[PDB]
RNA sequence: GGUUGCGGCCAUAUCUACCAGAAAGCACCGUUUCCCGUCCGAUCAACUGUAGUUAAGCUGGUAAGAGCCUGACCGAGUAGUGUAGUGGGUGACCAUACGCGAAACUCAGGUGCUGCAAUCU
RNA sequence: GAGAACAGAAAUCUCCAGUAGAACAAAAGGGUAAAAGCCCCCUUGAUUUUGAUUUUCAGUGUGAAUACAAACCAUGAAAGU
């Protein structure tokens, strides 16, 4: 009964959150190429992920409703729906859900030029610390849909913050890149989705303080048509991005907070 | 617990604004400079002009094939004048704040270093039992890091094995507290001076009593020292000198176990006495008075100096690092014979003492007025310098092993860094919070250990003159600490009846 | 395959078991003989469930068992035998070449009789094994016997008839 | 020793509490079309430069160095040297809404009306004056039920002329300790709905 | 009678749980579990106990499976003077202390990484302690191999009360028996009470000990001379492989059974 | 004197502040040289008072250790 | 290519009856002074690898076995479901263009791939 | 399912099979099996105490509650919880 009341508050909401937790659902119709590429997501994920494994008659863009119900059971915040058909083939249905109701969902198809994390057959990164990540294009940061790309995939894969970082922990990198510029009324270029890792040598130009990097691709690497959008309401945005404003020390006029820590009030 | 402030909105703000990177210019102009030692001030190469953009083991480099050695390089450090050590590069260290333009030239002093390099000791490797009462004394083995000598008051000795951190011999001759311990400069004995009034020499390997007690002080021992191997002719054994609170200063031979000379100059209890590089000892007692003793001349009192105003605590000796070390080194070789061993302890003695001209051994003593009193007595009798800024007495007083720093730690729960050359105040380091017992150095001089009251050890950094780490672990008050030769381990003892020994 | 002498069967273990129905007195005195019978201290039986009819509550003392493993078991088990007479019935081999009995009084096997301890009966139940039989037992890799040699009742039987020369009485 | 220094256009921003930086800059679809057999070492190359960037701001940081030796609290021994990332910049949805304010309850608002500052709550301990000893006043081996165990009760004479008279006064008390917890119970039950 | 409903229904654990030898619920703690959120790197030293060898492992989990980062088994005791007694308790503090000994000197910490950028000297290296599925016992061959790293030097944070000699009552270690331990001392007070009392068991047991002419009185001189041997020369030398790997695998198949085509199991079934 | 912590006599003359015969304090111990396991350095711990500081002018308390 | 330690995917890996396994490893196996734990040295703990064995353990192979898995240009863009041009029709209801879109059934198949280290007649 | 004297359909002991078909909270459309079930060891501290930080009560606002955090505390070989 008490691991049960404690179950129910790490449920419960709280003003600094925990990690969000991912699940991978397979649909009814599944294939190997997307139980690879779930697999390495979630190696990539780890361990704030799970995973299911019999299939589920799932159409996100029809109903609601058993998605909301996996969530509201699993305390997962973020879902990972694959599945097939011949109008989407290899489609990965990316859920991000708000309060156990559906905040945004986008629709993406992986391409057929798509390698696995056992391809490449190289040394990949430690288990669970927090990658880099970098965003090529500037639809990123100006258009609606790359804007809401790149917000989940940083919430997807941010996992724990930090105020404190160990250098040692910096391994990989997390590229996603715009398969090039596009304008208005055309199709929408795919995304690129590569991982590296990072090697460092002595540069004998910056000093012993500033190293030169270099790369080497460990995988996936996935192209990301983007198939279909669901974007959230203004007013549900406000209530996600609704910050708690409790913690912080309240900002008043002509007092401050010296280094000796003694109150001062200026006057004038 | 209390915190540090938090950082304010406008903080957070401009700690999100983005970083500048302190970059090196390409187009960096080349820069004037000339080389000076620290020691002799010679002034080598002249105004060279070096790229602005120049690294310490590139100058390095430069400075070794203008001195000429090449193929034998000694790694150095560089100071500018505020005096300034280069880090990096000279555009970093100087140029980039700003004190000095580019135009302007540098006197850049070099001062040799030592080529290895000692690890800081962070964590309590083993605590260790079996004495029953309070330790009192430690000391390691001047050849290797695996054997340490502990002397506590139980009226035992101990010679732990340091490879396994478990006991190896137990000596049990003494009838009370054993006061001090010291080991051979060649490895070979251990002395102990008790409470008894009495000194036991033993063998380490087989943890053996040598023949029976030396005998002839009537109060208890408080310092021990050895004759230098440098001095001791090969095919013989060093001589024990031995003082005591009657005021005496004995010299036995372990040869044939005897008592060749009773110096007795003192009124009052003898604090310490250190034996020179030179033929000479020099007397710490509670009369206020340093005496200096000749053993060339049937053990004759040559000089006193008469200029503190309390009882003298210690004293230390420039050399004295090179003295109890022996032919030793930091790789701990073992000589293949006593004439190769007496010319390698003649020549690391010689690698302190004869430089700058001509060969010298300063003296620094610490007294109970709060200050220290630092002389030259082969070339003058009055103080060279006298260094005060102590508010408490200063119980222990320690030279660097290559002679260019003293380290003095006092009962105002500070210890204080001087210069070893004029005696000028450098820094201060804080952090106890009880009397500062005694302190120890590392073998390459960067790192020092002190013991407190506070039931703590403490490592500093001397370039950076501050606290490095902080060891907790001992439940009661620590005496006694011990720095390895080769620097590999820390040895601690006190009231907790537990050896520490403390690694990387 | 059967000459190899890995193939022979041995003793697991003798246990001997006293269920008494009610704890008291008499309880503590079967504990007492048990335990000058084996050299070892017996252990006590926990309930399971309550029945009106026997008398019995929830979490009592029913039984005691002794478990002997060895010699000492080949000691008790051969004098069981002479007190038995050396003739087993088919019925009392369990499918899975392990076999018991029981015995009435326990003054036969010699222990001698006292006015306070009264009369005990006891349950022999034997264990079995061909060498090997340790690996599901183990904490690491825990395995399953072979098909081949797992011991049977044809096999305990013979082994029996080759070791104590006893009959085995069908009826 | 090829250079640290990473030519572009239009500057690229970071989110140091993220650990991402972002350039939106001209991407050319021909060098990274799947057309194309240097497409790999485009993207490679121009993450690679935004990777060198975010690492020279990430070195460029402030850091924390800490003198406690290893074995303790805290994570962070003296060997090691920490960088302090900033504040997170980019803005992401929350998965759950913020837990708003219970509402003051009856008492509550009671206790303002009539001023009733709320109690020390010091301890659980209280001293019975009767024996030497300090005992809890509720819960496990509590002060609040010693009359269910007291050896000698005297029957109140306002117990009589009732039906109750014949009851233990033990039993009585329980069942009004358990009135009244019920109807705290139900207290609670009425504050929870409104 | 199995039946199909219960085979429809069998949920398999993971192969390392059917062939039980590994902890998934102590794995988990092991290694996604972190007491603080640095992004620090952790590694194990796995201890693991066969019926005749001890081996040690120094291992760091991957996304792609877990890597090896240096390796020590008992059977290079030889090289370092010890040819009796490999599975023992000084055999594991040997087989310790070697594993520290390489694993300092392939990081040169005893005589270019993002980390020299920020720190001026190394840091002490830090694993820890994994047993796998082992009984946590007073006195254990695996406690033997944990201190026989922690004197080696790789910081494996410990307590000392499942050490030889820790007593139940006083919360104390007794490090004479501990380092008799570590030299065999319980291991030769046994040779020297069977040479008093059973001559036979004597002659069975340590019967290597004769046949090589050994006394109970040099074992604690030879752990001695082992101990100094590994802290002299910590590095790995392979075993001289006589063969080529061709011919192993070559000789390998002539005794592996090979698979019959489809066409033939047709062929033999009709 | 760091704080009053308990009058023992009553919750208001502890918010009061009144030092009275038996009353818990705060003091500061920075220099007795206190150091925790930790190695955090304790500067505040409680004191018992001992006498009639009303009676006799001055506070003496014994530190609880 | 066999094997051992540590893993990923967690049945193509599971369950049942058979035979093969040169060497090494693994295991069974011998002892109970010592550390240690039980009714019981069975499990656990310790010592020797010294007496033996590939019988079990473990690996492989065998079966119109059970179970399980994968491709389909196979159903099929089908059933099913929502718009609609005033599409007829006072009427239950039906072709039509745009979207979203299965499974049953059929063919082809199979009963482990692998990462790091060490060892191998 | 086989057996073991009183002891049979239910008292106690042994072997084999046993995806949980038992028992914990909950109402999964996938909760838990070297456990989240059963037994044992250690802890009785759990209403600790510090805070320039959030919210509230003035005539006693450097006080108390309250939110959050940290130092600790418990346990374990340890990772950790």
């Amino acid at each position: 009964n008490a691991r049960a009341k404690r179950a129910l508050v790490k449920r419960e909401a709280k003003l600094v959150e925990n990690v969000k937790q991912a699940l991978f659902i397979p649909g009814q119709s599944c294939n190997k190429n997307l139980h690879d590429i779930m697999v390495d997501l979630s190696a990539l994920k780890k361990p704030d992920m799970k995973r299911f494994n019999r299939k589920n008659d799932i159409h996100p863009f029809e109903d609601m409703s058993p998605l909301e119900f996996f969530s509201e059971k699993n305390d997962c915040s973020l879902m990972v729906l694959m599945t097939s058909s011949k109008k989407r083939k290899n489609n990965m249905t990316f859920i991000r859900t708000f309060g156990y109701k559906i905040y945004d969902m986008i629709e993406l198809m992986v391409a057929d030029n798509f390698k696995l994390l056992s391809d490449f057959k190289k040394l990949t990164f430690t288990v669970g610390l927090k990658p880099m990540f970098t965003f090529q294009g500037a639809a990123f940061d100006t258009h609606p849909v790359y804007k809401q790309i790149k917000s989940l995939f940083l919430d997807f894969f941010r996992g724990e913050s930090t105020d404190l970082q160990d250098v040692a922990g910096l391994q990989h990198v997390i590229s996603m890149t715009i398969q090039g510029d596009f304008q208005d009324g055309e199709p929408l270029p795919n995304v690129l989705f590569r991982v590296y890792k990072l090697k460092s040598y002595k540069s004998d130009q910056g000093g012993k303080r500033l190293p030169r990097i270099e790369l080497v691709e460990i995988g996936p690497r996935l192209d990301f048509k983007i198939g279909r959008i669901h974007t959230p309401s203004p007013d549900m945005v406000t209530e996600a991005h609704k910050k708690p404003k409790q913690l912080e020390m309240k900002t008043k006029k002509n007092v401050e907070l010296d280094i000796m820590g003694d109150k001062l009030g200026r006057i004038h | 617990s209390t915190l540090i402030p938090p950082p304010s909105k406008k903080q957070k703000k401009e700690a999100q604004l983005p970083r500048e990177v302190a970059i090196i210019p390409k187009d960096l102009p080349n820069v004037s400079i000339k080389f000076q030692a620290l020691d002799t001030g010679d002034n080598v190469g002249g105004a060279l002009r070096v790229p602005g953009a120049i690294s310490e083991k590139q100058l390095e480099e430069l400075l070794n094939q203008l001195n000429g050695t090449s193929d034998d390089p000694v790694p150095y450090t560089f100071s500018c004048t505020k005096t300034i050590d280069i880090t990096d590069n000279l555009y970093s260290s100087l140029i980039k704040p700003g004190y000095n333009s580019t135009e302007d030239q540098i006197t850049l002093l070099y001062t040799p270093r030592a080529v290895f390099k000692v690890k800081p000791v962070t964590r309590s490797s083993s605590a260790i039992a079996g004495h029953g009462s309070t330790i009192l004394c430690s000391a390691f083995a001047p050849h290797t890091s695996s054997r340490m000598v502990t002397g506590a008051g139980d009226n035992t000795a101990r010679i732990w094995d340091c490879d396994t951190q478990t006991p190896m011999h137990t000596l049990k001759g003494h009838y009370n507290w054993v006061l001090c311990v010291s080991w051979s400069p060649d490895g070979e004995v251990i002395a102990t001076g008790s409470m008894d009034n009495t000194i036991r020499l033993w063998d380490p390997k087989s943890g053996q009593c040598l023949g029976d007690a030396l005998r002839g002080h009537s109060k208890w021992i408080t310092s021990l020292s050895w004759e230098p191997i440098h001095l001791v002719k090969p095919g013989s054994k060093p001589r024990l000198a031995s003082s005591s609170k009657d005021g005496t200063i004995k010299i036995w031979d372990t040869v044939s176990r005897v008592c060749q000379y009773t110096m007795s100059g003192h009124t009052n209890s003898v604090s310490c006495v250190k034996w020179g590089g030179q033929g000479l000892l020099y007397s710490g007692s509670h009369d206020r008075t340093v005496r200096v003793w000749d053993i060339n001349s049937q053990g004759r009192c040559i000089n006193i100096l008469k200029s503190h105003a309390h009882w003298v605590n210690h004293l230390s000796l420039s050399t004295d690092y090179a003295l109890r070390i022996g032919a030793f080194d930091h790789t701990g070789k073992k000589p293949s014979t006593p004439e190769e061993a007496q010319k390698k302890a003649l020549e690391n003695y010689e690698k302190i003492c004869k430089k700058n001209g001509n060969s010298e051994e300063m003296m620094v003593t610490a007294s109970d007025d709060y200050t220290m009193f630092l002389w030259n007595p082969l070339k003058s009798t009055k103080p060279i310098a006298r260094m005060t800024g102590h508010q408490k007495l200063v119980n222990h007083v320690a030279f660097s092993p290559d002679g260019r720093y003293i380290v003095s730690a006092s009962f105002d729960n500070s210890i204080k860094l001087w210069d070893g050359r004029d005696g000028k105040f450098i820094s201060t380091f804080r952090g106890h919070v009880a009397s500062v017992y005694q302190v120890a150095w590392s073998s390459d001089c960067r790192l020092l250990v002190s013991c407190s009251k506070d039931t703590t050890l403490k490592v500093w950094d001397v370039r950076t003159r501050k606290l490095s780490v902080d060891l907790p672990g001992h439940k009661d008050e620590v005496y006694t600490v011990d720095w390895s030769v080769d620097g590999k381990r820390v040895c601690s003892g006190g009231k907790d009846k537990m050896v520490r020994l403390w690694t990387h | 395959k059967a000459q190899n002498p890995m193939r022979d069967l041995k003793i697991e273990k003798l246990v001997l078991n006293i269920s008494v129905g009610e704890s008291g007195d008499r309880l503590t005195r079967a504990s007492k003989v048990l335990e000058q019978l084996s050299g070892q201290t017996p252990v006590q039986s926990k309930a399971r469930y309550t029945v009106r009819t026997f008398g019995i509550r929830r979490n009592e003392k029913i039984a005691v068992h002794v478990t002997v493993r060895g010699p000492k078991a080949e000691e008790i088990l051969e004098r069981g035998l002479k007190v038995k007479e050396y003739q087993l019935r088919d019925r009392n081999f369990s499918a899975t070449g392990n076999f018991g009995f029981g015995i009435d009084e326990h003054i036969d096997l010699g222990i001698k009789y006292d006015p306070s301890i009264g009369i005990f009966g006891m349950d022999f139940y034997v264990v079995m094994n061909r060498p090997g039989a340790r690996v599901t037992r183990r904490k690491r890799c825990k395995g399953t016997v072979g098909n081949s040699h797992k011991t049977t009742k044809e096999d305990t039987v013979s082994w029996f008839k080759q070791k104590y020369d006893a009959d085995v009485l069908d009826k | 020793n090829l250079p640290v220094t990473v030519e572009k256009p239009i500057p690229v921003v970071y989110d140091l509490g993220n650990l991402a930086a972002f350039d939106s800059n001209v991407l050319d679809k021909n060098d990274l079309d799947s057309s194309n057999a240097r497409r790999e070492e485009k993207i490679k190359s121009l993450t690679r430069d935004n990777v060198q960037l975010l690492i020279n701001q990430l070195l460029s940081l402030p850091m924390k160095t800490t003198t406690e030796s290893v074995g303790g609290t805290g994570g962070q021994s003296s060997v090691m040297t920490l960088l302090q990332l900033p504040d997170p910049t980019t803005d992401l949805p929350r998965e759950k809404p913020l837990p708003k304010a219970k509402a003051m309850t009856k008492w509550e608002k009671f206790a303002a009306k009539k001023g009733i500052k709320p109690k020390e709550r010091a301890g659980k301990m209280i001293y019975d004056e009767a024996s030497g000893e300090w005992v809890p006043k509720w819960g496990y081996k509590g002060a609040n039920k010693k009359l269910d165990d007291q050896w000698l009760v005297e029957v109140d004479d306002k117990v009589k002329g009732t039906d109750n008279e014949l009851i233990d006064p033990r039993t009585l008390n329980r069942a009004e300790r358990k009135r009244l917890v019920k109807k705290n119970e139900k207290q609670q039950r009425r504050n929870m709905k409104n | 009678a199995k039946s199909s409903a219960y085979s429809s229904r069998f949920q398999t654990p993971f192969r390392r749980r059917r062939e039980g030898k590994t902890d998934y619920y102590q794995r988990k703690r092991l290694v996604t579990q972190h007491k603080a959120k640095y992004n620090t790197p952790k590694y194990r030293l796995v201890v693991r106990f066969t019926n005749k060898d001890i081996i040690c492992q120094i291992i760091s989990s991957t996304i792609t499976g877990d890597v090896v980062l240096a390796a020590a088994y008992s059977h290079e005791l030889p090289r370092y003077g010890i040819t009796h007694g490999l599975t023992n308790w000084a055999a594991a503090y040997a087989t310790g202390l070697l594993i520290a000994r390489r694993t300092l000197q392939k990081l040169g910490l005893d005589e270019y990484e993002l980390t020299e950028a920020v720190e001026d000297g190394p840091r002490p290296f830090k694993v820890f302690l994994d047993i796998g599925l082992q009984r946590t016992t007073t006195g254990a061959r695996v406690f033997g191999a944990l201190k026989g790293a922690s004197d080696g030097g790789l910081y494996v944070p410990h307590s000392e009360n499942r050490f030889p000699g820790w007593d139940f009552e006083t919360e104390e270690i007794d490090p004479e028996l501990l380092r008799s331990y570590i030299f065999g001392g319980h291991v030769s007070q046994y040779m020297e009470e069977l040479a008093d009392d059973d001559e036979e068991r004597f002659s069975e047991l340590f019967k290597g000990y004769l046949a090589d002419d050994i006394d109970a009185d040099s074992l604690e001189d030879i752990y001695t001379s082992a101990h100094e041997a590994i802290r002299a020369d910590p590095a790995f030398k392979p075993t001289e492989k006589k063969f080529t790997k061709e011919q192993y695998a070559a000789e390998s198949k002539k005794y592996r059974q090979t698979k019959l085509s489809k066409e033939e199991r047709a062929a033999r079934v009709a | 004197i760091l704080a009053v912590k308990k009058n023992p006599q009553s919750p208001m003359y502890t918010q009061l502040g009144v030092l009275t015969k038996g009353t818990i304090i705060e003091v500061n111990v920075s220099e007795l040289g206190m150091v925790t396991a930790g190695g955090k350095v304790v500067w505040g711990k409680y004191a018992q008072v001992t006498n009639e500081p009303d009676r006799d002018g001055c506070v003496n308390a014994v530190l609880l250790v």
